[PDB]
Order: structure tokens, then C-alpha cells, then sequence
């Protein structure tokens, strides 16, 4: 059952993850978790305007986030609160250039209205004699309830489902993220009955759990990457690119 | 490509077509006639009223 | 629209078809195409030594296109009476109705006959065209790339003229495109340099400096044909004519 | 012998250093899609020598060319090291636009995230993507024009730097290792555009 | 066969035209010219990489030129000449706003390499009593035929296939325009083997025939608006939209 | 090993094979050893008389090898361009990659 | 085993070297030879050309250009794979410098 033989290849399997143009995988096992069954397409209830997914592109992975995590970290400790459909293009304003840059999300900039499923995997190096970890939280329309301040801990967020992060497994974490919201669509800008909020969804947060830990010659942190496949979503809402708006700045 | 190694035809070159010669006999030219097979040809109005 | 017919005014009786001079001449020439494989005139030279060329030399070179040379008067002290005189020539005047083309072209280049030298002639393909301008024959010089001597991998053939002193080429499409550009050629995006001639054929005597002078304003007549295999595309209306002889007298 | 034959196999053709200080936007190489990579010796010779792989070499001999490219990568690190890095590709740079990039740039076009931890080797699938249904060579016979560049980039770039254990080395030797790809093909043959080694001498035509 | 019978309504049939959102309509029969065969698709031959069309929005109609025809123009005039796929942004560029505003266009901002056939609509108001007469021509790389100065002229144009407008009968006319190129494929963009000449595939252009004539005290002049649809397009080349520029005002 | 191939990772949609321009122009060029069959030039010399030659004598010899004769530029005094320019040539490019050869 | 072209009817002889060693098959690279069998195991041999010329007539033959060409006549097998040696690039050879 064991009889390693290493070779210049080097030893384990790997896992792909192909989708368009972009491919990327792990040596690990993703820790998924999937908080909600999959919605169903909703365009037939509020959209005579063509309506169109645009898989081509919207569905290629795409880094909104990455960072280090230091051994510095206390036990609970966000790393980062991303509310998704904004952060998608919250980085890229980050990064300072336009939405239209960007292949992934063009449609934005043009579609008013928004709806669809998202993909989030979580990859990290951590080294494996390094050991600490962090779980991953979606949480739906977190922006709403006021008094997730105080939720926002790991006590909290563990008693929904959750991803982990081992830092010696140096684990990834996928995590699926079915649409559901009050409204069955997201507009992509301000709209007549709402500005405020726009594009959210709510957050992934990952509060880390253990520290890093390790000795104190070891490899002092470690770095999380964050990817966002966009799959089974829907545009609709044509309209001019100039109505459009940049992301609040978050 | 196989070489054609075998022996090559061994014939006497002669400048000219026989001149005097005028019947069962092909005589290969230069035609000036674009149509490489085509020849000239008589209207049934214009048929050779003579032999 | 272009072909349309709103009405017709038939006065004619029917008029006996001539099957394009089958019933007469006994041979059709309703297909163009065939007409154009008739040979035509595509360049003239005498030969003019430069430098003391070596034997890798290319004694000149030129674009191998349909269209035909950027046409050659010549000069006013050298007229080159064919085409000060009979302008242009058939098969340009057929690619003046089309903006493209594909397939070959035949050659068959005339030597002149005194020099007994053998005489090499290579094609290359890799050189683009650049421009209208100098679409047209080229006395290569001094040796500085590799552009005026002969060269390897470029398939090339070699006639003795002793033997004989005509060569007859067959030039192969060989583009990365489509179809070339069929008129007269601006060039604008430098791929659309490479996208016009077949390449670039080339010759070279093997004639050492001592035997070249001989060569020296020899003429170097050049033919072509389309070789079957080659098609015109898209059509495109003429532009402008120039009658013929309407043409000016040398006027005594 | 036959083309595919010897495209078919793969010749080492770079030698990236991977230390662990690389940040995560740190680049490693930027080497062109075209067969025609190349790998400078440190020939002392005004004409200095120059490795190929072997299917640059084959491709030299031939004035267009498409399909797809392939290159291993072959990171030579023990397991404890981990890392991640993109190779993207980034069809259509022109020398202009050749810099500007950057990792995030380059995952705008396709691109593939790897994750060095235990197979510490891959393969990298270079896509065929142009205008233009083959081809043409980058260099040519002594002749520069007529030598266009490359349809599209290759680059890699450290998307999560090395994070080895203080037992291990920090650096870490990565090597690069062009192939035609099983699509890869050529067509017409003109001259070569390269030299054998056996006699690297040259003669300058002054006039002098 | 005749017995008019005007109506509130009016009286004549209007056909239809719809493609995405966008729907467009004419009283009078389109003049249609076809210069080519549909075109094969191509992306067999020259692209690994995601291919795809986005017919939901390249295939809507838009406002790529207008203007007034006033009888002053004199018989062999032209009015425009098009540049296709360059005016379809050059147009919007002369709005003076991004690529990316216009659904239509916004691919292009993204995608390298593009082919498609493409549709052009000439519809015109001139007055009934108005005479005069447009032809309209497609071009296949009008640029690269220096020459085309001296054949840029009715009796040029005439010669090859050509759509009409008789200012009497105020008749659109529909116009095919299948690629067709040298190269199967035209850049979006700068690309390493060519710049100059971008995305041109030589041009429409409108000469005038007969000026227009009237009574004196008649309506002076007359206007065109100019339509292109962009249907069985392919887009390829994925790249930031940074890489893009904007196209040569012309 | 050389060849191993330890993880593809393919983005490529398949592309059509033009059965090396056997789609387009008509012939393949995959089989080299065709290619081989071109000829190529292998010498270039000037004749030049030394001893008056009895019609006995050889006017001159050559080793007869597919590896290329050893590469002459020829003197500085009388480059012989094409292979000072053009080097070597595509044979015995092709003859570089193999160890034996037979025929 | 000779053959002998008659420049008067034509000046271009079309020869055809058989393979003849006592080899199983020759060396391919360049070689710096070693074994003294190993000599024998390069070249299929040695051609060589002579004019029938007599010493009088022979001057009009100097300095006359003698190119040759050569194709590997379909027998022919090469057999180990080798990697390449080393190239260099042409069209990055230096100008002739005016």
C-alpha cells in the first residue's frame, strides 16, 4: 500500500482543474464545502432583454486576492473579508485598470443586471513543517445583518460549513458558492430603486484559526492565493459602458 | 527516387521533317493556334464545293 | 444592384451561337483561364556586370508575381519599345479585374545564346515584397547578406547552356495566407508584405570575372503563364484605360 | 528520420535560478512562442555559438511553421520546498508591449497556475495562435529582413514565493525544456538559417 | 390589383428586421448586393486558444456613420468611405467614449484576433419628390491597391456588384460584406507582425450618382444613417485591454 | 528520461493537422529523408594547373562523404561567399543530429 | 569503375556513388579518426576527375569554376540519434562594411 518511489518527476498525482483558456491544480485534496444546492436559472421570471452567460470568459479562474500570513497572526484573526462580486472587481480597480481590461469582466461593464454561481478556491504553500490553519467562510448578505460585527469570529463562523486550511498539509480549499439572495439578481451599477450595497453578496472571510507555529529558525510565514471561477451565471441588462461605475473602494 | 540506372536510347538527331513526304504520315509543328488539338473547320455554308 | 435586369427589349431574332468560334475556328475561347496560359512577355534586360561578381553571385533577381512587373518603359534614352510601345500585356490586364490570386506560374526564361556558361537559378520564397516600387528586375552587387549570392535550402535548378540555352521553370504557391493581393500593391501592414509574390526568383551565372565581360549587355528576355493550377478570386471592376493607338507617332 | 521524429524531443534550453526571496510578482523568464528559442554560449568568438533545442533546429530549416509547443519544467527541488508559479501566454506582444507585463497583465490571456509540492515536474502546452495559418521563420539566411518575430510570448512568474525549510536550500534550480508539440509542423524548406559549430570562421568583405 | 385603401395606420406592408435587442425596419425593399459566398469558419487552422462568437451582442445593428446628402454635391461624388471594422470603433472613438461602453465592441477590447462576416444597412429618408441616386460598394482591401485612387469613381465602382438608392423611391439598401482577406484572421490590435493597417478590411464607400434635383423651393438635401450587423463572427486571442489601442482616427 | 512527459497541461483546443502542407500546397514535408534527396552544393573550386598533366593524371580528387566536405570560406584574399556567407548547408545540418549513417 | 562525360555533347556528368565498406555503417560527424581501420570507416571512398586534355590545350581549362552538388540517392540510412553541437546564427553575421 506504501513503497514510495520518488523520481525525478518527483512522486504524487496531480489534480487538474481545467475550465477556458486558464488551468491551474494542487497536489492536495480540496477541502470543499458547498453551502447551498444549485440555483436554478431565474431568467424566465424578470428579464424579456437577451440574456446570455459568456462561459468563454466569464468562467476562466482569475486572482482576486492573495497575501501573506505571518506567524504574527493572532489565534483569531481575519486575513481578508471579500465580498465576492465586488472584489472581482474591487482588485481590479486595485490594481488600478479598467474593468474592461480585464476578459473575465467586461460583461459588467456593460450588462446592468447580473446572476449566477461562483467558484472560489483558496491554494496556499504553506511549508509543511510549519503548522497552523484557517477556515474559510461564505456568508450571504453579511453587509445586512448588523450585528455580524460580533459574529465575526471563529467561534461563530465554525457553526456553519466551512473550509479548512491545514498549514502543514498546506491544503487547498474549494469552495462552491450557489447564488442566493432576497433579489434573484445582482445589478453590475446603480439602479433606480437601488445605489447603495451594489454587487454584493455578502463575504467570504477567512479568519485564521491556529498561528502559525513553528521553530523559531523555521520558515516564518506563509502566503494564500485566491481564485474565483464565475460558472453557470446569466447578463442581462444591456447598456452603455459609461453608466457603468467604479467599484466603492472598499 | 530510385536511380534509372539502365541503359539510355542510343538515336541519330536529324535537323528537319522530311519535306517531300505528304501523306500517311503525322507531321509534328509548332502550331500557332492557341487550342492545342483544335483544327480548322468548315461551316456547312462554306463546305469545300470542290475535291 | 450591378447585374440586375428591369426589362428587357428584345428586337433580336436568335442569333446562332459561334460556341466562341468552335463552329468556325474550331476551338472554343469562352474560358479565359485557358487563354491565360498562353505565354507572355514579363520582363527584358541586358545584362550589366558590376562588380567583379563571384560565382555564389546572383547575377539579378525579381519578384515573381502575376500581375506583372511594374511596367518598364525604360528609359528615354533606352526605350523598351514593348511596352513604351505595346503596353502592359494580356494577363496583367486580366489581373487588373481581380484582387486575388492562387496557384503557380510558369517562366520558361531566354538566355542569350553566345555565352556557353552554365547558368544557375534559384527561388526563394522567404523574401517578402516591399511596395510597389521595385516590383520589378534587380541587378544584385557587392555580396553583403546572403540576398546576392546563391544560397542552400532554397530549391533552385541548374540549365547548361551549351546544351541549351532556355531555361523552363515551374514556380510552386507557397504563402502563409490565403490569397495574394492581386493589384498593384501599397503595402500597409508589413505582413501584408509577404502576402503578393510567390517569393523572389533569382539567377546567377557561374562565369568567372575574366569570361563575365562577354555577358555583358547580353539580352535576357523572360516569359509567363499562370501554370494551371493558379485562380483569380474576387472580382473587381477595371480602372482606367489607356487606348493603344491612340499612342503618340515617334514623328519625324 | 522524420520531421515530427525529431521534433519530438525535448532539449534542455533554460536554467532559471529560484530563490525563495522571489517575490510573488517576481518574474522568471519571458522567452518567446516560437521554436526559434535560443540559448547563448559564452563563445568568445566574434560569431558566438549558440544552443538549440532540436526542434528550433529542424524549424530553422524551413521558412513557416505552426502548432503547438511543449515545455517540461523540471523543478529541481526536494519536497519540503513548495511554491507556485504561472506560466502564461500571451498571444500577440509586440516588442513595445513585450514589457508593461506583469503576472496579473499576463492572467488577463491564458495562463496556468502550478503548484510545486510533491511532483516537483510538469509540462506546459504551448498554444498555436495567430492570424496566420503557418508561420514564418524568425531569422533567415544572412538576410535581415525578411526575419519576423515570433506571433506570441511565453512568461512565468512566481505566483506564490518559495517557502523551503530551514533544513533546504533557498534557492532552487528550475530548467526549461522545449519540444515540437504533437501538433507542431513545418512545410516549405528554404535555407537554413543556422551554422555548424565545426568551423566558426568568417570572412568580412572590406573593401579595404 | 391596385385599390388603394389608406388607413389611420397608413397603408403600406413594413418588413422587419430584428437580431438581438436591436430591431429595424424598412417601407421599402432592401437593395441587396452580395460581392462573395459565405465564408468558412476557420478557427480550425489557427487557433488553439477559446474561440468564440458573441452573437447575443456582436450581432446587434449599430449607428456606424450618418449624414446629409444635400443636392449641392456634385454627380461623381463620394459621401464616405468606410473602413469596416475600423469605422465600427473608429465611429465610437469619434463619440468620444471607450470601446468597452458599446456592447457591440467590447470584445475587441479583449480578444486579439477576430473574423466574421459583417452586414451593413444603408437606410435614407430622401423625399419622394427628391431625385438623385447612391450606389454603394464594398471594397476587399482598398488600402493595399495604390492604384484605387484613380478607380475610386462610379465608373469604377459600377463595374463590380453594387447596392442603389434612388432618392425618389427613398430605397434602403442591405449590403452583405463576408470576410474575406488575405489572411484568414484580422488583429484587434497592434501584433508583432503587423501595426499599421489594423483591423481594415478596405472599405464601403458611397459615391454619389445623381446629385439630387427637385423644384427649387423643394426640400434642399437628405440624409443616410448606415447600420452594421457582425454575424457569424469568431473573436480569439484572449489578452488584457490594456494591450489595446485606440484605432487611427482616419 | 529525454521523452518523459510528466504532466501535460493542455489549454489547447485541438488544431487541425494540415498534414504538413500537404493541406495546402499540395506535399508533405514530414518525411526529411525526401527533403534529403534535394541536392545541395558540397564543392566549388577553380581548376588550376600545376605540372604539365599527362592525360593519365587525375585534374583533382575528393573524399566522397554525406557529412559535407570540411567547411571552405575559402581564402581572405577569395572568400568563397556562399559558405562564408551561407553556411554549410542543409544535409550535413540534418547529418549533425545522427552518429551512423548507411547507403 | 569510371565514367567519362563528353563536355561537347554535354558538360554535366550525373554520377552515382554505391555504398562499399566493410562496415556495418560510417561515422556521421567530424572525424578525428583513431583506429587505423577507423580511417576506412568515413568516406565511401574517393572520387576523383581528370581531363583528357594534353598539357597545350589544358591552359584554356585554368581558373575555370567546377561546382559539384550531391543528394543522398534514397538508399541511404542514417541511424543513431545525436543532438546537435552547438549553431550559429547567419543573418547575425557581420555586414562587409562600407
Amino acid at each position: 500500500m506504501d513503497n514510495p518511489n520518488p523520481g525525478p518527476d518527483g512522486e504524487g498525482e496531480v489534480e487538474l482543474e481545467k475550465d477556458s483558456n486558464v488551468v491551474l491544480t494542487t497536489q492536495r485534496d480540496p477541502s470543499t464545502s458547498i453551502p447551498a444546492p444549485v440555483s436554478v436559472k431565474w431568467s424566465r421570471w424578470t428579464s424579456n432583454d437577451v440574456v446570455d452567460d459568456y462561459a468563454t470568459i466569464t468562467s476562466r479562474w482569475y486572482q482576486i486576492a492573495e497575501f501573506v500570513w505571518s506567524k504574527d497572526d493572532p489565534f483569531d484573526k481575519e486575513l481578508a473579508r471579500l465580498i465576492l462580486p465586488r472584489a472581482l472587481l474591487s482588485s481590479i480597480e486595485a490594481n488600478s485598470d479598467a474593468i474592461c481590461d480585464v476578459p473575465n469582466t467586461i460583461p459588467f461593464k456593460v450588462h446592468a443586471y447580473w446572476r449566477g454561481d461562483m467558484e472560489v478556491r483558496v491554494q496556499i504553500n504553506s511549508n509543511k513543517f510549519q503548522v497552523g490553519q484557517l477556515q474559510a467562510t461564505w456568508y450571504y448578505s453579511d453587509h445586512e445583518n448588523l450585528n455580524i460585527s460580533s459574529k465575526r469570529s471563529v467561534y461563530g463562523f465554525s457553526q456553519m460549513d466551512h473550509a479548512l486550511i491545514s498549514a502543514s498539509a498546506s491544503n487547498e480549499a474549494k469552495l462552491v458558492i450557489p447564488f442566493k439572495h432576497v433579489y434573484p439578481f445582482l445589478p453590475t451599477r446603480i439602479v433606480p430603486d437601488w445605489t447603495t450595497g451594489i454587487l454584493d453578496m455578502g463575504a467570504l472571510n477567512i479568519r485564521v484559526i491556529a498561528p502559525l507555529r513553528m521553530s523559531a529558525t523555521g520558515p516564518t510565514t506563509c502566503n494564500v492565493v485566491v481564485f474565483i471561477k464565475l460558472n453557470n451565471s446569466e447578463f442581462t441588462g444591456t447598456s452603455s459602458g459609461k453608466f457603468y461605475a467604479s467599484q466603492i473602494r472598499a | 527516387n530510385p536511380s534509372y540506372q539502365q541503359s539510355p536510347r542510343h538515336f541519330v538527331p536529324t535537323g528537319m521533317h522530311s519535306l517531300a513526304l505528304g501523306t500517311n504520315l503525322v507531321e509534328p509543328l509548332h502550331a500557332l493556334r492557341l487550342d492545342a488539338a483544335g483544327t480548322t473547320q468548315h461551316p456547312v455554308g462554306c463546305a469545300p464545293d470542290e475535291d | 444592384e450591378e447585374s440586375r435586369n428591369t426589362t428587357v427589349l428584345d428586337t433580336t431574332t436568335t442569333l446562332q451561337s459561334s460556341g466562341f468560334g468552335r463552329a468556325f475556328f474550331g476551338e472554343a475561347f469562352n474560358d479565359l483561364k485557358t487563354l491565360m496560359r498562353r505565354y507572355q512577355l514579363y520582363g527584358q534586360l541586358l545584362l550589366s556586370v558590376t562588380t567583379d561578381k563571384d560565382i555564389d553571385h546572383c547575377m539579378f533577381t525579381f519578384p515573381c508575381l502575376p500581375q506583372g512587373l511594374a511596367l518598364d518603359i525604360g528609359s528615354a534614352g533606352s526605350p523598351h519599345e514593348i511596352f513604351n510601345r505595346c503596353r502592359d500585356g494580356i494577363i496583367p490586364l486580366i489581373a487588373s479585374g481581380y484582387r486575388f490570386y492562387r496557384g503557380d506560374l510558369r517562366y520558361k526564361i531566354v538566355f542569350p545564346s553566345n555565352v556557353n556558361s552554365n547558368i544557375w537559378v534559384q527561388h526563394r520564397p522567404d523574401r517578402r515584397l516591399e511596395g510597389w516600387s521595385a516590383a520589378k528586375i534587380v541587378n544584385c552587387d557587392a555580396v553583403s547578406t546572403g540576398q546576392g549570392v546563391y544560397n542552400h535550402g532554397y530549391a533552385s535548378h541548374i540549365q547548361i547552356t551549351r546544351v541549351n540555352n532556355v531555361i523552363e521553370l515551374e514556380v510552386p504557391f507557397y504563402n502563409a495566407t490565403c490569397y495574394n493581393y492581386l493589384q498593384a500593391f501599397n503595402a500597409s501592414s508589413a505582413a501584408s508584405s509577404y502576402a503578393v509574390s510567390l517569393g523572389e526568383i533569382s539567377v546567377g551565372f557561374q562565369a568567372t570575372s575574366d569570361d563575365i565581360a562577354s555577358i555583358v549587355n547580353k539580352p535576357v528576355t523572360i516569359y509567363y503563364s499562370i501554370g494551371d493550377g493558379m485562380q483569380f478570386s474576387q472580382w473587381v471592376g477595371y480602372q482606367p484605360m489607356m487606348i493603344l493607338d491612340q499612342l503618340p507617332a515617334p514623328v519625324v | 528520420m522524420t520531421v515530427s521524429s525529431i521534433a519530438s524531443r525535448y532539449g534542455l534550453i533554460r536554467r532559471v535560478q529560484w530563490k525563495k526571496d522571489h517575490a510573488k510578482g517576481s518574474l522568471l523568464l519571458q522567452l518567446d512562442a516560437d521554436p526559434f528559442v535560443e540559448q547563448r554560449i559564452e563563445g568568445t568568438n566574434p560569431i558566438s555559438l549558440y544552443w538549440f533545442a532540436p526542434v528550433g533546429v529542424v524549424s530553422s530549416m524551413f521558412m513557416q511553421w505552426r502548432g503547438s509547443l511543449e515545455y517540461r519544467f523540471d523543478i529541481i527541488a526536494s519536497q519540503f520546498h513548495t511554491g507556485r508559479l504561472i506560466v502564461g501566454y500571451v498571444p500577440g506582444l509586440t516588442a513595445s508591449l513585450q514589457l508593461q507585463m506583469d503576472y496579473m497583465k499576463l492572467k488577463s490571456s491564458s495562463y496556468v497556475v502550478f503548484d510545486l509540492q510533491e511532483s516537483n515536474s510538469f509540462t506546459f502546452e504551448v498554444p498555436y495562435v495567430s492570424y496566420r495559418p503557418w508561420w514564418v521563420r524568425k531569422y533567415g539566411g544572412n538576410y535581415l529582413p525578411s526575419s519576423t518575430d515570433a506571433p506570441s510570448t511565453l512568461f512565468m512568474y512566481v505566483q506564490v514565493p518559495l517557502i523551503p525549510m530551514e533544513a533546504v536550500s533557498d534557492t532552487i534550480d528550475i530548467n526549461v525544456y522545449v519540444r515540437g508539440g504533437s501538433s507542431f509542423e513545418v512545410c516549405v524548406p528554404v535555407q537554413p538559417s543556422l551554422g555548424l559549430n565545426w568551423n566558426t570562421d568568417f570572412i568580412l568583405r572590406n573593401d579595404e
